RNA sequence: ACAUUUUUUGGCACCGCGACCCUCGCACUUGUGGAGUCG
């Protein structure tokens, strides 16, 4: 599933865990943002293995079927 | 009379669209709760009225939202 | 049910820690508040192409942890159990 | 305490009283305001009593920030000692 | 005294022209007639109109706007 | 510094103290708060203009946690 | 119950400084304070992020926008703590 | 050992020689341990030449660098005592991997079962 | 009476008139200071050489009165009554500074001393408790 | 819990500063425990009044600096 | 012991420096002379 966020990181990531506030315990994640001082125009994205997150951050998840 | 949890409830099953803290979203309407979080099927995103893409299944944070609208 | 009690549980671990302001942190969380307050040891604070700065101890409030970074080996089902 | 008179106010609050505790710190261990009454006068205040005598008697008359400089016990106490 | 909550029924009663500012949101303003009460400061507006602040009109149609992000009111 | 468990067991320990605005709290803590506000002893806030340490000396200040980011130990007691 | 509200509290009466989020700092006689840092302040002067400063007779903060505020050093000593 | 550890706050070949002169002696040999962990290759090596300019734990070490030269980490197992149940384990690393290495420890030990 | 861990651990701290620690013959092991001060007071003490400082990235005001500073291995340093006595042992402040004191020091009666340290040391803005001025 | 003690500026012309930069003026009438202020309504500081009355949230409030004495 | 306005579910992100001259005053400090030029 993939997550938007508030920081402009589109966060493509197997979910673990879930409560009240929309945290998350993520597995398998593969975050994808911007490095981009202007005018610049470059696409990065890193994987990690586990990884916590907090829910203010989310804006909308989504599922890609 | 009308209030607004109330509208929300009918509402349900039926298109809407949201505006961010910002972008415009599109989509049918899932269910909702108190705390005014969302869940949408066929969402569609309208980047300052240009649907962008058209994503499907999602589920809005409710403290990111401004407003509903059909 | 909570993640609190998860974090709880996460003790004694060298972790890379995300801010909402991007500053990337390296430590070992001695302990964690009820309201995600992270207490590390062993501080490593380097930000999103730039020199790094080290400190021994750091607690880092709740807000502004966005991202805790977990370790590599982790047994999360067992971790998840009451 | 001693009390120094004749400095020239044209130096800011926070250097003056800097270059005060440092030209001072070598006789032991150590109040200035700019309005009308108070201008180029400062109060300063030792731990220990001896370092107060030799303080004005060695720097009686010093140039500071060019003017010479006239230190006197003060004639109160101070409310920190 | 008025509480802020008694005011908002009165509006309610009413149906007046309402002109509701956003929360950190300089440029645009909201106008329309109050349909709804909340707990909190949500309220349902019906028959809105977004508009620009003057540093024209725009089309819009019936709304919620949120509680957190209202700052003024008036009606 | 030594290896605490809590904020509360290093109470009047100076410290080092981030704000979101940017600025720099350091001094020594008096008491600490359910929600992380802080009282200082003998505060200093340093800032840093878009350079070098700028600098001013506050006092006894009581500061909300709410601004607060993150506290590091400057030095020992006394 | 928090101790720096308690402090704060105290320091009724006195000339308590105090700056925003904004970073608008004011200088004043703290007239109330509650549990939620909602002061009060008379003959307080305003100074503006910029520089430029403002006169003002009796100001009302909402401690959700206070940033820090100092207390006179005297309140160190006692008898709350 | 203070300024050691201020040091180690503060904290290649310079550095390792402020590490060494850093480096009782118990504490420097848990700082060598320290060095044997955080590298877990031949920097490594080199940390466990600078312990010898400081015993079976460090033939185990030496192990951890595993040939003519483990011969010699036992030569230097041999310098490390005249002699009891450490030189067998000296023994056991000699017979686990040169059959001249364990037969020599083999013979060290015929000096029923 | 060397300067030791211990000796920093029961040492008067306090905010002075900034943090500040109450200060031998050799400067060392201020590694235990932990990088905490903003001060450091060594008056009245038999100090020969200012050197031997760990990397102390808080330090700006180092008070070094009535000690005997012969040589030189920070926005303020104060150095009255010690023992510099060649221009050229001064030379090693060019690589930092702000406010500068080496009076009592028989370096002063140098002809050029005050010009000297001016163009080798710009960066000082106060030296001896007298502005540096254009001319 | 407690009221905010604004008792003393009720029914006076008070500068309310708001959220943004932005400010508000007009005579006190009410409030609340959350400090949402009920106002009989003034301009928005060049000039220009919108309503007869007006009620601004308690979040948008920066500061409520009185005008009158 | 728990997320919907005051804290921790965030509205985040992309006076000083040149000149001149005034004041000689025993204190506990928002700040502190004045004219004129530079920022």
């Amino acid at each position: 599933v993939i997550i938007s966020l508030r920081n402009n990181h589109k966060i493509i990531a197997r979910v673990k865990a879930f409560d009240r506030h929309c945290n998350m315990v993520l597995e398998n994640v593969k975050e994808l943002w911007t490095e981009k001082k202007g005018k610049n125009v470059i696409n990065r994205e890193r994987f990690i293995s586990k990884l916590f997150l907090r829910g203010d951050s989310v804006i909308v998840v989504l599922k890609t079927p | 009379p009308v209030n607004p949890k109330p509208f929300l409830k009918g509402l349900v099953n039926h298109r809407v669209g949201v505006k961010l803290k910002s972008t415009e979203y599109r989509g049918t309407l899932v269910s909702t709760d108190n705390y005014f979080n969302l869940q949408l099927n066929e969402a569609e995103e309208f980047v300052a009225g240009v649907s962008h893409g058209t994503l499907g299944e999602i589920f809005i944070r409710c403290n990111n939202v401004l407003y509903i609208r059909e | 049910m909570k993640l609190v009690n998860f974090l709880k549980k996460l003790r004694n671990e060298q972790v890379t820690i995300e801010l909402k302001n991007g500053t990337t942190v390296w430590g070992t969380l001695q302990s964690v508040s009820p309201q995600m307050n992270a207490i590390l040891t062993d501080v490593k604070l380097t930000l999103p192409s730039d020199n790094i700065a080290s400190l021994q101890y750091i607690n880092i409030r709740g807000n502004t942890i966005r991202q805790i970074i977990l370790p590599d080996s982790l047994n999360l089902d067992s971790l998840l159990v009451d | 305490t001693l009390y120094v008179s004749q400095l020239n106010e044209k130096i800011n609050m926070q250097r003056l009283r800097v270059n005060l505790f440092l030209l001072f710190a070598t006789f032991g261990e150590v109040v200035s305001m700019n309005f009308k009454k108070q201008r180029g006068q400062a109060f300063i205040t030792m731990r220990t009593i001896d370092q107060a005598s030799l303080a004005q008697i060695s720097l009686n008359g010093e140039r500071f920030f060019g003017k010479p400089l006239k230190v006197e016990f003060s004639k109160s106490e101070t409310k920190t000692l | 005294m008025v509480p802020p909550i008694n005011c908002i029924f009165n509006f309610l009663q009413q149906q007046t022209p309402v002109t509701i500012w956003l929360f950190e949101q300089i440029g645009i303003r909201i106008k329309g007639k109050i349909v709804g009460f909340d707990e909190f400061m949500n309220v349902v507006i019906d028959e809105a109109v977004e508009i620009p602040v003057n540093s024209k009109g725009t089309p819009l149609g019936k709304i919620l706007l949120k509680g957190d992000n209202i700052t003024l009111i008036t009606s | 510094v030594a290896h605490s468990s809590r904020l509360a067991n290093l109470i009047d320990y100076k410290l080092r103290v981030l704000t979101q605005d940017g600025r720099v709290y350091i001094g020594q803590l008096m008491a600490f708060d359910k929600h992380m506000n802080l009282v200082l002893n003998e505060c200093i806030e340093e800032r840093v203009p878009k350079i070098k340490v700028e600098k001013r000396v506050l006092g006894l200040t009581i500061l909300r946690g709410e601004q607060i980011l993150s506290t590091v130990v400057e030095d020992k007691p006394l | 119950n928090g101790i720096p509200v308690k402090l704060l509290n105290e320091a009724q009466g006195h000339i308590v400084s105090l700056e925003l989020t904004t970073g608008a700092t004011y200088r004043g006689k703290l007239v109330e304070s509650e549990d939620s840092m909602n002061v009060q302040l008379r003959d307080v002067i305003a100074t503006e992020p910029q520089g430029a400063v403002t006169h003002m007779d009796q100001i009302f903060v909402r401690g959700s926008q206070i940033k820090f505020i100092v207390v006179p050093d005297l309140l160190k000593n006692a008898p709350l703590f | 050992e203070e300024k050691v550890l201020p040091l180690t706050q503060l904290d290649e070949e310079e550095s390792t020689d402020e590490a060494e002169l850093i480096n009782l002696v118990k504490g420097f040999t848990k700082g060598g341990f320290i060095s044997e962990e955080i590298s877990e290759g031949s920097r490594g090596d080199i940390w466990s030449s600078h312990i010898l300019e400081r015993p079976q734990q460090k033939r185990n070490e030496s192990l951890a660098t595993l040939l003519t030269r483990d011969n010699i980490t036992i030569k230097s197992v041999y310098e490390k005592y005249l002699p009891d149940e450490n030189s067998g384990k000296y023994l056991p690393s000699s017979e686990l991997p040169e059959l001249n290495f364990n037969y020599l420890a083999s013979l060290e030990k015929l000096g029923q079962y | 009476m060397k300067f030791t861990p211990s000796i920093v651990i029961d040492a008067p701290q306090y905010y002075v008139d900034d943090l500040q620690l109450e200060t031998e013959s050799m400067p060392s092991s201020l590694k235990h200071l932990t990088k905490p001060t903003h001060i450091l007071d060594l008056t009245n003490n038999d100090l020969i050489m200012i050197p031997d400082l760990s990397r102390r990235d808080d330090i700006h005001t180092l008070l070094l009165g009535r000690n005997n500073i012969v040589e030189v291995d920070v926005q303020n340093l104060t150095l009255s009554n010690n023992s510099i006595r060649r221009f050229e042992d001064l030379q090693r402040l060019r690589r930092a500074l702000k406010n500068l004191t080496l009076i009592g020091n028989q370096v002063c009666h140098l002809a050029n001393y005050r010009e000297h340290v001016l163009r080798l040391v710009p960066h000082l803005e106060t030296l001896d408790f007298q502005n540096v001025t254009a001319e | 819990v407690s009221t905010p003690e604004l008792k003393k500026y009720m029914d006076k012309k008070i500068l309310l500063n708001i959220n943004g930069s932005r400010k508000v003026a007009g005579i006190l009438r009410g409030y609340d425990i959350f400090l949402n202020v009920v106002l009989d309504d003034a301009m928005e500081i060049n000039n220009h009044q919108l309503g007869l009355q007006t009620v601004i949230r308690g979040n948008s409030i920066i500061s409520l600096e009185a005008l009158d004495a």
